[PDB]
RNA sequence: GAGGUGAAAUUCUUGGAUUUAUUGAAGACUAACUACUGCGAAAGCAUUUGCCAAGGACGUUUUCAUUAAUCAAGAACGUAGGGAUCGGGUGGUGUUUUUUUAAU
């Protein structure tokens, strides 16, 4: 269990961390548009769901 | 600061010696040259008069140290010590080895006023304390046990044991005596119109007559090798 | 005073000598609950035990104000001395429970300076025995680092948030808990530790503590609870010899 | 094994006083002054009547059996000096030398939070 | 009453030199049981001391005694019920707990001081996310286990008694229900490395949860304390509740 | 007042210095970082 | 920190005691050694040594607390007579002052005893009846008299001294 | 013995003064934080929380269109430049922060 945290917690960290980026830099729409993302929220997904339910 | 004073024309300070704890008992031998004194601190210390210095330590014990007493017969080969003490304890040790003889831990309060004489080496020791128990034991030399409890209703200070076998008490400035081996309170003084009780008998004439050093500032005389063949 | 000066008409009255009560009195020592360690904490003198304003009820009332260093063997908090309250008299020890804590006053004297502002909120909570405490608490402005200017003020509306807050936590710690799981959480000082993690957010917050527990009401007695706090007990018999 | 009884040393004005009690609070040992040992109405807040005091306080306290005292100054409080004067530290260094094991040094000096 | 119902000493009237009314009642009233005895505070006391036991409450063997003595020294005291279902509680293999009552909960307590050895040992370590509160949530810690815990008693499934802990609340844990139980899997194979590498008289083991769905990868520690007793330790986080409800 | 400015000459100094050496510079510990 | 070298040497090498300066409290723990500290009032004296160099004192002031044991330290403040409001709390520090400490120097060289002072409270080292002489001297100060009327009940104390 | 002073003295005190501890009541005040900082027309204004209204600055591609100022009588209450700071706004881009609970 020890290598089986670390294998999971390798891959894990790096898929959260390019999502958080990829969110932080998502600035073109093909449109014109620049998509407001808010300080320090890590995912596109997050926002979407969010904005859903807030409705 | 122990001195001693030659009573005799020389009075001058003959040994003077520097103790560890301001001490409060002291207690000379039934013969002479031996001085023992315990502080306030787990330490007694007993010293030979005439040559005065440390003759022996006795770190031993613990807590500040309540009244005690030595055993002695001239030309004997036991020399014991008595050693009560604040907390409700009874170490005795000899002379003649150093050694503990027997702890014995079975009290509540401090341990004033013990007493040690043999009856045919039997040995048998009482000690009393503030609290009401005078508690005699048998005490042999290799192995000891215990007797009869007999409980006074006083705070015993100085219970001076083994009269013409009979005990005494004081502490209320009330002298019970107190017949041994079964449990009747059979002359005993009047209890005064003060608060102030006894702070020591004084054995004089070997155990005949009583000297009462009270909480005031008086002393007594009692002579109970008459009003022990006499009521009250 | 001396012979020289005056005798003042309140000499006359005699004197009523000698009572010499040290022979009378009596040695208890105290036992403190078991969330702590080093649960012996010292001796008390109290009476004879008599009748007639006897010893187990002359008791029961007192209070002793041991430091927790004391307590606990570890000088990291040789400050915060508590209060313990003596209640269940059994067998030579002083049973005593929790009755209160605060801050000996040099240090919070050393903590507070100027060119920064103290933020004070307390409480008064029920937990989840009746026991009522106004429990407190001081905060203090953290000098942010790579700062420049001298002040470090807060605006006053940062104040009402901060003590909305941490009212709300520690409302919510004393709730959540019974006194000596209050006693126990309040020792490896961690509501503290949570105050700074939750309020951060808003305001850097130098070093946040304590500081007084008041207890206001208590429940009852219950001496099986009180036992159970340091562990069980049955006085059984002693020899008669007689 | 020690046992600790707690000072409460008042560093009052024109007076000075220790009195021992066994950490509750309630049964105090030797009460002194500063008054009771010096003769002269003029330094019974002197720092030697502390000191004299402070010794004797000693003996009658080790005479009891307490061997370490939690020692706790205090001043005259209230809207006055509110920080202890010469008496304290001398009645201090007294049982401080003589014998006494020393514990917990503090200041208990009331805080008015702006009385009249 | 049951506070002291059984109570195995009964203290009557207090020793005097003048015997009073109350204290001759009390002799003749119990006689060949009788005692004064002096209690550890310094009084002494009239009372008559009851060798007590698990099967029965002490108050029979007073009844019978204080009935043959005064109504019949025949008259039969029969009772069976009491010692039937007194005893279907199990017998825990303690020292002389046959001999003991029913109220007493000292394996209990042992219980919990070794929870609390095990408690200052969790706490004056040091983690990179310190603990912010342990408390104990089981059978024991409530006084409802079944059997009372003897020491050393693997198979009785009462044993692992489950104490949780919460860390710090911090904002740097995980997102989803994987990884942050992961991660407390991640800090209680700390804490069972650092417990096996400065208190070597401890053991860990680590232990697969199931009985909370849809997660297999919950890990417990168990701890095996040398007084004997075992501990099932979970960690709790503030993102639980709020990752649930997100789902 | 002289002193006030100064004390913040000082701290400004003292921060350019900082932040210019500061732009000048083993499995369960990798698992419980970023704590 | 820039009197660390002078004050540990008199608390290791002529007192005899052991010294801690934390860093973890910000403070200065003493201990005595049992093996060969003598002098049962030396851990006092150089607990007071450190007190009065923290309170405000120079170092030798304070080595001066340290040797000849009968020099104590008095301490009062200003708001506790005539309540002093805060532009009359700036005329009462630099009326003690004087102009560049002379006033406060000629109290310190009149009456034996060395003072120092912060913005609100004042403390006053030396022999105790100097401290009183001082103490008087401070407060009609700062109840507010004439520098040159002090002067002259200086010169009248130092009569008194002499 | 306490008080009190430069010394005293008056007073209080063995029906226990001072001091200690546990409380309880009463009114007034808001120690440190406190600054060449904040507000109000002025005198003045410092514990928390809530209510009731008001006010200032800022922001503004909102509206009205000279409604302004100055004061007897009356009325209510009693020369140019630079640095730093407080309140608001804009932009930058590092650490504090953190993440689908709201806030900003």
């Amino acid at each position: 269990l020890k290598e089986d945290i670390h294998t999971h917690m390798a891959i894990f960290e790096q898929r959260e961390a390019q999502a958080q980026e990829d969110v932080q830099s998502s600035i073109v729409d093909e449109d014109g548009f620049t998509l407001v993302v808010g300080k320090n929220t890590k995912s596109l997904n997050s926002i979407r769901k969010k904005i859903l339910n807030k409705n | 600061q122990l001195l001693k004073i030659f009573h005799l024309k020389t009075g001058k300070v003959v040994r003077s010696m520097k103790i560890s704890s301001p001490s409060y008992i002291l207690d000379a031998d039934s013969t002479s040259t031996l001085l023992a004194v315990g502080g306030t601190d787990g330490s007694i210390i007993v010293v030979d008069i005439e040559n005065g210095y440390i003759t022996h330590s006795f770190k031993g014990h613990g807590g500040t140290i309540s009244s005690l007493k030595f055993y002695g017969q001239l030309n004997s080969k036991i020399w014991l010590l008595a050693s009560g003490d604040t907390n409700g304890m009874v170490k005795v040790w000899d002379l003649v080895k150093r050694k503990c003889l027997h702890t014995l831990q079975e009290h509540t309060s401090a341990v004033r006023g013990l007493d040690i004489i043999e009856v045919p080496p039997s040995l048998n020791l009482l000690s009393g304390g503030r609290d009401d128990i005078i508690n005699l034991w048998d005490f042999n030399m290799k192995k000891k046990c215990k007797l009869l409890k007999t409980l006074p209703v006083n705070q015993q200070v100085e219970s001076c044991g083994f009269l013409k076998i009979i005990y005494t008490a004081g502490g209320d400035a009330i002298f019970q005596l107190i017949d041994s081996e079964s449990g009747s309170v059979l002359k005993r003084t009047n209890k005064p119109i003060e608060e102030l009780f006894i702070i020591g008998v004084l054995p004089i004439l070997s155990n005949s007559q009583m000297f009462l050093v009270l909480s005031d500032q008086t002393l007594q005389l009692i002579n109970v090798e008459e009003d022990l063949k006499n009521t009250i | 005073v001396g012979k020289n000066k005056r005798l003042s008409k309140g000499k006359k009255g005699q004197k009523k000598r000698v009572v010499d009560p040290f022979t009378r009195k009596e040695w208890f020592d105290i036992k403190a609950p078991s969330t702590f360690e080093n649960r012996n904490v010292g001796k008390t003198l109290v009476n004879k035990s008599t009748g007639l304003k006897s010893a187990s009820d002359a008791l029961k009332g007192r209070v002793v104000e041991v430091c927790l260093a004391d307590l606990q063997g570890s000088e990291d908090h040789s400050f915060r001395k508590i209060k313990l309250r003596v209640d269940e008299v059994q067998g030579k020890n002083l049973l005593t429970n929790f009755h209160g804590m605060d801050f000996t006053t040099d240090k919070l004297r050393s903590m507070v300076r100027k060119w920064q502002t103290l933020i004070e909120a307390n409480v008064t909570v029920k937990t989840s025995d009746d026991y009522v405490l106004r429990i407190f608490a001081i905060a203090f402005t953290r000098k942010q680092a790579n700062q420049v200017k001298r002040h470090s003020y807060a605006q006053s509306s940062h104040i009402r948030a901060i003590r909305k807050v941490i009212s709300e936590i520690l409302t919510k710690e004393v709730q959540g808990s019974t006194l000596a799981q209050l006693t126990s959480k309040l020792i490896p000082e961690v509501i503290n530790k949570e105050i700074e993690n939750a309020t951060k957010d808003i305001f850097p917050l130098q070093n946040i503590h304590v500081r007084k527990v008041k207890l206001l009401k208590q429940p009852k007695f219950d001496v099986g609870a009180l036992m159970a706090l340091h562990g069980e007990g049955s006085g059984e018999e002693k020899g008669k010899k007689v | 094994s020690q046992v600790f009884g707690v000072a409460r040393i008042y560093a009052s004005f024109n007076d000075t006083f220790v009195h021992v009690t066994d950490l509750s609070g309630k049964e105090t040992i030797a009460r002194v002054t500063g008054g009771m040992k010096v003769k002269a109405d003029r330094d019974e807040s002197s720092p030697y009547a502390a000191m004299l005091a402070a010794q004797d306080v000693a003996a009658k306290c080790k005479e009891v059996g307490i061997t370490a005292v939690h020692v706790k100054i205090r001043a005259t409080g209230g809207t006055r000096t509110k920080t202890p004067g010469p008496g304290g530290q001398a009645a201090l260094r007294a049982l401080a030398r003589s014998g006494l094991r020393i514990g917990r040094i503090e200041d208990v000096t009331p805080v008015p939070s702006d009385s009249t | 009453n049951p506070s002291e119902c059984d109570k195995l000493v009964t203290k009557g009237p207090a020793h005097s030199e003048t015997m009073s009314t109350e204290a001759a009642v009390f002799k003749n009233f119990w006689g060949i049981k009788s005692s004064l005895r002096r209690f550890k505070d310094g009084s002494i006391t009239h009372c008559c001391v009851w060798s007590t036991s698990s099967s029965e409450p002490i108050i029979s063997s007073i009844v019978n005694f204080a009935l043959q003595k005064h109504v019949s020294k025949k008259a039969q005291i029969s009772n069976e019920t009491i010692k039937k279902f007194h005893n279907f509680l199990p017998l825990p293999n303690l020292p002389s707990s046959a001999k003991t009552s029913v109220l007493n909960l000292s394996s209990f307590f042992n219980l919990k001081k070794s929870f609390d050895d095990l408690y200052k040992i969790i706490f004056q370590m040091k983690l990179p996310l310190s603990v912010k509160s342990i408390l104990p949530v089981g059978s024991a810690f409530r006084y409802t286990s079944l059997c009372q815990p003897v020491p050393f008693a693997y198979s009785d499934p009462d044993f692992f008694q489950d104490v949780i802990l919460e860390f710090e609340t911090s904002p740097k844990w995980p997102d989803e229900i994987t990884s942050l139980e992961k991660a407390k899997t991640a800090f209680l194979l700390k804490i069972q490395e650092e417990l096996s590498a400065n208190s070597s008289t401890y053991r860990s083991f680590f232990s697969r949860d199931e009985s909370i769905p849809y997660n297999l990868e919950i890990v417990t520690l168990n701890i095996l304390t040398p007084e004997g007793y075992g501990f099932k330790f979970r960690v709790l986080t503030e993102r639980d509740e709020i990752l649930y409800l997100r789902a | 007042t002289q002193n006030v400015i100064d004390e913040r000459k000082l701290r400004v100094q003292k921060q350019l210095d900082k932040e210019k050496n500061i732009r000048k510079r083993d499995v369960i510990e990798e698992a419980l970082s970023r704590f | 920190r820039n009197s660390w070298t002078k004050i540990y040497p008199p608390l290791v090498e002529h007192l005899k005691l052991q010294v801690r300066m934390n860093l973890k409290t910000k403070s200065v723990e003493l201990r005595t050694n049992p093996k060969f500290t003598t002098d049962p009032g030396a851990l006092q004296k150089g607990a007071d040594f450190i007190k009065a160099f923290t309170l405000g004192f120079d170092l030798d002031d304070s080595i001066a607390l340290l040797r000849l044991d009968d020099l104590y330290i008095e301490t009062f403040e200003v708001k506790d007579v005539k309540t002093l409001t805060g532009d009359h709390l700036s005329r009462a520090i630099g009326r003690i002052a004087g102009k560049d400490g002379k006033t406060k120097f000629a109290i310190e060289n009149a009456t034996r005893t060395r003072i120092v002072l912060a913005d609100s409270k004042i403390h006053i080292l030396g022999g105790f009846t100097h401290i009183r002489m001082a103490r008087e001297s401070v407060v009609s100060l700062i109840l507010g008299s004439p520098p040159g009327k002090v002067y002259g009940n200086l010169r009248t104390v130092a009569s008194r001294l002499k």
